[PDB]
């Protein structure tokens, strides 16, 4: 039902582990879960090299459920393409937690680094650290990204929070910086402190609910309308801004849909 | 008195093969240069030096350096590629295209971290290349067909100067033979630099602000732009209107960018907002983006490395059979950062001096390798200086220019007796490394 | 006081590399401040006086002198090269691309105070200044 | 006829000097060229005037105009 | 030095039909008998062809280097790899689409294909083409220069100077090292330069006065003058719209006053390229069907007509041609990326992305006009196979295409699994066609066809004496194919062997060495003429920023050269 990882010996570089997955140890023996690969530097260790095992994981990932309890503060891809279980890192992380993942859940319990969540298709984080820039943001060159799931990062965001995204939501409990939701395409993103600016910018759809304070806005949205909205809350009495004016916009039957972004 | 035509200045992005120079009767002493710019003349000046470096140098214990040979620093560099863990191979601003491909060859062999200028310089710019795409035009095109030219923080007096007179403003090409007369150039950053002096307008935009301005002329070029502020970024809404007709009466603009966009808030994002400015524009006119690359081959790296590997920058050639890019991740100031490296290769570049000093602290903790052909700062605290013969001067090759082109650069001098070139070292290194049989 | 800043070229700049990144040509074409007439009359240096720019990443005595490329109110510039790089903060933003441009910092009017040339700046940051 | 200076101190060798001069632009860019004689060159990095007898200038201030840092003074006074 | 004893051999150019003939490399060059120290190859129960030929695939240059670097989501994507993860040669292979160098050289002889033309370069980015060529493992090379917007060629047919005009054309082939001449949209491009396009065959460029029309009747007049391999390779006009099948015609009947004089044995005139991209039909994308049964028929008339087809295999891809205003009009279409890179002088660029699923009307009749074609062809020595790769498709995806030729159970599997069949059936023709191209017919428009097309049978596409010892043996028997198809695109995917003039070069599929390569070019020998030296001269001191000693690619930066030699 449950693993348990605890590091023992300390890696020099930093860990590309990869297959910490309830993917890769579903329904297999303590061994081979201690000799699944892992590499490290042009290196490849076994996973058994840096950690010990005690535990019973299940038939199916949606059964099985690891748990980390070490400085696995410089190991990075836990999570990778994960389709279901959960994981914990009773630590902080590194880069590319929970990415491309499909489903699950992953409670990183401190910081993490950048990367999070990268197009992620599904399921939960529950960060309660402060991850760095390009949370939830797509991988470089592509167009369609992050199209489903949660992100709750209950500390300072960075960067390129949402980049190209497509659908889910990203719930930023502390408060951001520049480039929100830029190019997206839909989706929500929860911003609660102060941003420096640049929300919203080349966006074509999508909404960007706000309750800090905008520093920078942007020419590109301008107010029409004062609403009251339910979002994470109770009712905030949002005053909507319309669109990025400066990007062309997608058209439904009938109307015009613009990317309104909201502020407290 | 052996006058010779049609050399390249191995320098600036401009990489202008108009360069004539008169090589002394024995063929090794360079008397006079004509045509080349000041930056230029130097470096056709230091390379036909008389006292320059001719083998290795090792440092010693006692924080001296003495000289070795060929064979053993090759020996000491292979045998220290093959034991490090995650090596990393940094430069190739300055090279030739065979020496960017036997780089490559040569960690691919060893397994490390493969990077070249193009983090710290206009990285950001491929990475909004991924995101937009590349709307842009050969030189010539520019020369022969452009009605508006602007030079969105950039500074082409003092970074390139013969840009102006071979290849935007003052030539007179085919369907422009009025010259610089029917050119309206405009030139935007907070300084009043010397491009702004030649120039006819001047957008003195608050530094940072690009982006706020970008999106303002798009929203008047996407129509309705009366909803613009009073003022955006400091610029007035009047001279906004005023810059936007200009580039929407154009026949055929050009826009070229610089250090004012990749080096500021939002590297990439300022360009990818240019880009889709550009294209934007051309539903009504024809307007180019156009990066001021700096260094000759500096887009020789990107060009090979994408036909080798298909990425051009930040490789993570550690999995020795799939390569893998992100700039976040992959890159050589954010590794140097995370002391995520084990070994730090100087080829065709000046880290120590050009990196900010945390990273080279960082980075100095682990063995320093220089190949360079003259002393710097990276050869003055490197651990071993491997001298290397000097593109366009001592051997030639393909470079390739701002736009991708390649020019054919010549060799003047002969380099001094014993000095080889970069690709014979790297394949001598790579062929060392397959003896030791890793 | 906030003083912006950016680091950025110069044909001199240029020139004196490529005479030598060790030649008193590259020390004078590189221990440069040029800031606005104003900010200068405003904070009290004296021009041609050495200055100190310290950022949150660094400090460095660079001499102040004014540029015909006319700064704004508000406004630094140092050419890029030893000198700057002592004092760039190395943040990235996820792109390897450092703040080279448009970074905070504090100028005091230090004079009395020697220049510290380019091998002793980097030499002694690595802690190699055997000289 | 009148006689120019280049500030060989301050000259980067730009060659804007050389494309801009209208006196220079008669040889290539002529229906039958007249003159082909040229007052700049840029040798060595740095303009250099072959006008040594101050015969071709004519005053116009394309070049004095196109220098971006400004290094050409004309003399409208004789020499 | 090698022999491939009692194997089926497939030989268009011999005639020959599952003979169990014996072919005997010795030293590169096909010859009838070699003694006993020959190495054998018992290729039993195996099909042995030649070395396929391939006449137009985009493998090079700066089109293909500037879609390699702003699509890395190309070689990368939702976590895993593609491209696939292999190192079976010394080098590495990346990317699906527009794969690296290595892989492109690797994945040909998997094929077992040995020549590769390709297509479009500019000429003043020669060097780059060269440089890419030198890093492509196995496969023999040319490149085909790009005349139909070179505004030289534009002066000259202007001005009705064929002697003039060839004198010219052999000056470019001799600098860029080319093999013939590609017209990349007629005109139009350079029109792009300003923003505009030409959109038929008869209307003029911007302030050059010529047409479309007369720019290929000139090109053609000086190609069969000077008798160069290869004809007038054309792309044409109002490409990738509805209702352009009449326009496609109009072109054609460019060469009906043509005769095909060279010393090499050809019988086209003129090349006309992807022409499941040219023969599109009615009015726009809601009633679009396809005119590829009149393109047919025009062909199977004219017989210095020569075609191929630019299947496209139903799958993500980046669109590289050299026009712009066709990669700008599919941009302003699907709001994806967009690369464009105009040449000075000379031509113009674009990269676009393209997504050809399967759930759309478009891409369904996209995909049956293709089949169309080739299942209507009575000769298919003159249509060959290509995909514009990767405009229609990567080449990894070729057994794809003849399975789905040669299996019509193929065909109703991808048309079920296709979302709008009712609207592709009832706006094309494949739901009802039996014909399934035999192994003979498919060795001969896959190796003969392009071959004798590129007048270059004496050394490469056949097996009879005196060719070049690039042979292809494949697993699938002859005397009765796969029943599940499968089997037929593993078989034509992986090779059983390879041979590259003599060396094995694969293995059961598996990359075993790379001894070297040949680039090819056209070597016309004639004296110079003093006006098109003084134009040239001329236009370089005035038009280009490069200088007249520099464009031409020097003498060693060519990898194996070996011309082909003409007089006059
Ligand atoms: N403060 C500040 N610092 C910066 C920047 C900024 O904006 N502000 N910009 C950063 C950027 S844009 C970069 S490009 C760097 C640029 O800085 P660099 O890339 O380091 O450029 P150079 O210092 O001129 O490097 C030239 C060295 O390569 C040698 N060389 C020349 N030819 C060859 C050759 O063929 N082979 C080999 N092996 N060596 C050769 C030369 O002798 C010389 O030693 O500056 C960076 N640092
Ligand atoms: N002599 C000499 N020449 C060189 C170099 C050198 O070091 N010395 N370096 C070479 C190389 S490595 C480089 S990459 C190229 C690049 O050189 P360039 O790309 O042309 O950029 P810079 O010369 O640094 O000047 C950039 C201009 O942008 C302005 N700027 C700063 N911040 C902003 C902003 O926020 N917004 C706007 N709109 N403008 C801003 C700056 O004031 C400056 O005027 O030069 C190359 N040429
Ligand atoms: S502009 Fe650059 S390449 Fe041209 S001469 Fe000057 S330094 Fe050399
Ligand atoms: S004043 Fe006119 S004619 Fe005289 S040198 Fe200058 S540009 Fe030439
Ligand atoms: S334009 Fe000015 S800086 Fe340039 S070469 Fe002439 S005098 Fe010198
Ligand atoms: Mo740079
Ligand atoms: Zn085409
Ligand atoms: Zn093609």
């Amino acid at each position: 039902e449950t693993i348990t990882m605890t590091l023992v010996q300390e890696p020099e570089l930093f860990l590309e582990c990869y297959s910490v997955t309830p993917d890769l140890f579903a329904g297999k023996s303590l061994a081979e879960i201690a000799d699944l690969p892992a590499h490290e530097g042009k290196i490849q260790w076994k996973l058994g090299d840096f950690f010990k095992f005690e535990g019973k994981a299940g038939e199916t990932a949606a059964d099985t459920k690891i748990v980390v309890n070490g400085n696995v503060r410089r190991m990075k891809r836990f999570g990778q393409q994960m389709t279901a279980g959960e994981i914990i890192i009773n630590s902080d992380a590194d880069m590319y937690i929970g990415g491309w993942m499909k489903g699950g859940k992953i409670t990183v319990k401190g910081n993490a680094d950048s990367f999070l969540g990268i197009a992620m298709e599904g399921g939960e984080i529950l960060i309660e650290g402060d991850a760095q820039n390009h949370v939830g943001s797509a991988y470089r060159g592509d167009w369609r990204g992050m199209s489903g799931g949660l992100i709750r990062v209950k500390g300072k965001a960075g960067n390129d929070i949402g980049t190209a995204m497509t659908g889910g939501t990203i719930i930023i409990e502390g408060d951001a910086f520049i480039h929100v939701l830029t190019h997206a395409e839909g989706g929500t993103v929860i911003i609660k402190g102060d941003v420096e600016g640049r929300v919203g910018g080349q966006m074509v759809k999508g909404d960007a609910y706000i309750l800090g304070n905008l520093l920078y806005p942007l020419p590109g949205f301008k107010k029409v309308a004062t609403v009251e909205k339910e979002v994470d809350g109770a009712t905030y009495t949002f005053d909507q801004f319309i669109g990025d004016l400066g990007e062309r916009k997608e058209k439904k039957k009938g109307e015009i849909i613009y990317g309104n972004i909201f502020l407290k | 008195p052996k006058v010779i035509e049609n050399v390249g200045c191995p320098y600036c992005g401009c990489s202008c093969d108009d360069v004539r120079i008169t090589v002394s009767d024995d063929g090794k002493d360079i008397l006079e240069v004509e045509n080349v710019c000041a930056i230029g003349t130097e470096i056709f000046k230091h390379g036909c030096s008389k006292d320059r470096i001719r083998l290795p140098r090792m440092r010693q214990p006692d924080g001296s350096m003495k000289d070795i040979s060929y064979e053993e620093a090759i020996d000491w560099t292979a045998r220290h590629l093959l034991k490090a863990k995650k090596p990393l191979m940094y430069g190739f601003g300055s090279t030739n295209c065979e020496g960017q491909a036997a780089a490559a060859r040569v960690m691919e062999i060893a397994g490390g971290m493969l990077d070249n200028c193009a983090t710290i310089c206009h990285g950001p710019s491929f990475l909004a290349i991924f995101d937009n795409g590349y709307p842009s035009c050969t030189l010539g095109e520019v020369k022969n067909r452009a009605d508006v030219i602007v030079y969105w923080g950039s500074n082409p007096a003092h970074a390139h100067p013969r840009h102006m007179s071979r290849y935007s403003i003052f030539p007179r090409g085919f369907f422009t033979g009025k010259g610089q007369k029917k050119r309206t150039v405009i030139v935007i950053d907070p300084r009043f630099t010397d491009t702004a002096n030649v120039a006819d307008y001047h957008l003195q935009v608050k530094q940072g602000h690009d982006y706020e301005l970008f999106n303002a002329f798009r929203m008047v070029i996407h129509g309705h732009g009366k909803d613009l502020p009073d003022e955006v970024a400091g610029i007035k809404k009047e001279t906004i209107l005023e810059v936007a007709e200009i580039m929407k009466n154009a026949r055929f603009g050009t826009t070229f960018f610089g250090m004012g966009l990749t080096h500021t808030d939002g590297r990439n994002h300022n360009i990818d907002i240019a880009i889709s400015l550009t294209r934007d524009l051309n539903k009504i006119s024809k307007w180019t983006i156009m990066a001021m690359r700096g260094h000759y081959n500096i887009a020789g790296p990107g060009v090979v490395w994408s036909w080798t590997f298909g990425f051009p920058y930040c490789l993570d050639l550690t999995k020795q059979n799939h390569a893998h890019m992100n700039p976040g991740e992959t890159s050589s100031v954010d590794m140097a950062m995370r002391d995520e490296v084990d070994m730090f290769i100087n080829i065709g570049t000046d880290a120590a001096a050009h990196f900010p000093i945390p990273a080279v602290k960082q980075l100095k903790k682990h063995p320093w390798v220089t190949i360079d052909p003259s002393i710097n700062m990276a050869s003055e605290i490197s651990d071993l200086h491997i001298p290397v013969c000097i593109c366009g001067v001592d051997v030639g090759g393909i470079v390739y220019r701002m736009d991708n082109v390649p020019i054919q650069f010549r060799k003047v001098i002969e380099p001094p007796e014993g000095v080889m070139d970069d690709e014979t070292l790297l394949n001598k290194i790579a062929d060392r490394m397959e003896e030791l049989k890793a | 006081k906030t003083l912006n800043m950016i680091t950025q070229r110069a044909v001199e700049e240029g020139i004196a590399m490529e005479i030598g990144k060790t030649s008193r040509q590259y020390f004078d074409a590189c221990s440069i401040i040029e800031m606005n007439e104003q900010d200068m009359k405003e904070l009290g240096i004296m021009k041609n006086t050495n200055v100190r720019v310290k950022s949150e990443s660094g400090e460095v005595v660079v001499k102040a002198v004014v540029g015909r490329q006319t700064c704004y109110p508000g406004l630094c510039h140092i050419r890029q090269g030893v000198w700057a790089n002592q004092v760039v903060p190395p943040r990235t933003q996820s792109t390897g691309a450092p703040q080279y441009s448009g970074f905070p910092v504090t100028v005091e009017p230090v004079p009395n105070e020697r220049l510290k040339t380019a091998l002793e700046l980097v030499q002694g940051a690595v802690g190699m200044w055997k000289g | 006829a009148f006689a120019v200076h280049v500030n060989m101190e301050r000259c980067t060798g730009c060659n804007n000097c050389v494309v801009a001069c209208p006196v220079n632009a008669l040889e290539l860019n002529t229906v039958n060229p007249s003159s082909t004689d040229k007052i700049y060159k840029v040798i060595n990095g740095d303009a250099v005037i072959l006008d040594v007898k101050h015969e071709l200038c004519a005053g116009c201030g394309i070049c004095v105009d196109a220098c971006p840092y400004d290094v050409i003074q004309l003399s409208g006074q004789p020499p | 030095e090698l022999l491939i004893k009692n194997g089926y051999i497939f030989d268009p150019i011999s005639g020959i039909k599952g003979d169990k003939a014996d072919i005997a490399i010795k030293d590169g060059k096909i010859v009838d008998k070699v003694s006993s120290k020959a190495q054998v190859i018992d290729a039993s129960g195996k099909t042995v062809m030649s070395g396929g030929v391939d006449i137009h695939t985009h493998v090079s240059g700066p089109k293909v280097n500037t879609g390699r670097m702003m699509r890395p989501e190309d070689k990368f994507f939702r976590g895993s790899y593609r491209g696939g993860i292999i190192k079976q040669g010394k080098r590495m292979e990346m990317g699906f689409s527009i794969p690296s160098t290595y892989k492109t050289g690797y994945a040909y002889a998997r094929m077992g294909y040995t020549f590769t033309n390709e297509a479009a370069m500019p000429p003043l980015l020669a060097p780059h083409v060269h440089e890419e060529f030198r890093d492509t493992p196995i496969l023999d090379q040319a490149a085909m220069p790009v005349f139909g917007n070179n505004w030289f060629c534009f002066e000259y047919i202007k001005n009705k100077e064929l002697e003039n005009n060839a004198a010219y054309v052999a000056w470019l082939l001799n600098a860029t090292k080319g093999i013939g001449i590609k017209v990349v949209n007629p005109g139009g491009t350079e029109a792009w330069a300003w923003g505009e396009n030409c959109t038929t065959i008869n209307d003029p460029v911007p302030y050059f006065d010529i047409t479309p029309a007369e720019i290929v009747k000139g090109l053609i007049e000086t190609n069969e003058y000077l008798g160069l391999p290869h004809s007038v390779h054309i792309h044409g006009n109002n490409l990738g719209n509805p209702g352009n099948y009449k326009d496609t015609l109009d072109t054609l009947r460019l060469a009906e006053s043509y005769k095909a004089k060279n010393k090499f044995g050809r019988e086209q005139v003129l090349h006309n390229t992807h022409i499941q991209f040219h023969s599109y039909k009615g009015t726009s994308w809601a009633d679009f069907e396809s005119g590829a049964k009149e393109i047919m028929d025009y062909v199977n008339a004219n017989k210095n007509i020569t075609c191929d087809i630019g299947q496209v295999t139903l799958d993500e891809t980046t669109t590289m041609t050299a026009d712009g205003p066709f990669e700008y009009h599919l941009n302003q279409l699907n709001h994806i990326k967009w690369a464009n890179v105009d040449v000075e002088l000379e031509t113009g660029s674009g990269v676009v992305p393209y997504i050809y699923d399967k759930n759309i009307k478009v891409c369904g009749i996209q995909w049956a006009i293709g089949l169309e074609l080739a299942l209507y062809a009575k000769d298919l020595m003159r249509v060959h196979i290509t995909t514009d790769h990767p405009n229609a498709g990567p080449f990894t995806r070729y057994p794809c295409v003849i399975k789905w030729l040669m299996s019509e159970k193929a065909r109703k599997a991808t048309l079920d699994t296709m979302k709008w069949k009712d609207k592709v059936i009832a706006a094309s023709n494949i739901a009802s066609m039996d014909r399934e191209l035999g192994l003979y017919e498919i060795a001969m428009m896959t190796r003969a066809g392009p071959a004798k097309a590129l007048g270059l049978a004496a050394i490469y596409g056949s097996l009879v004496k005196g060719a070049d010892g690039n042979v292809a043996i494949y697993n699938l028997d002859a005397n009765d194919l796969p029943s599940d198809p499968e089997l037929i695109e593993a078989a034509f995917q992986n090779t059983a062997y390879t041979i590259k003039e003599g060396v094995v070069v694969v293995k059961d599929g598996e990359i075993i060495a790379e001894p070297h390569k040949y680039t090819l070019w056209t070597k016309v020998n004639m004296p110079e003429n003093a006006q098109v030296m003084h134009d040239i001269k001329e236009k370089f001191t005035k038009n280009y920023t490069v200088n007249l000693e520099n464009y031409a690619v020097f003498d060693e930066h060519v990898h194996n050269p070996r011309a082909i030699e003409l007089d006059v």
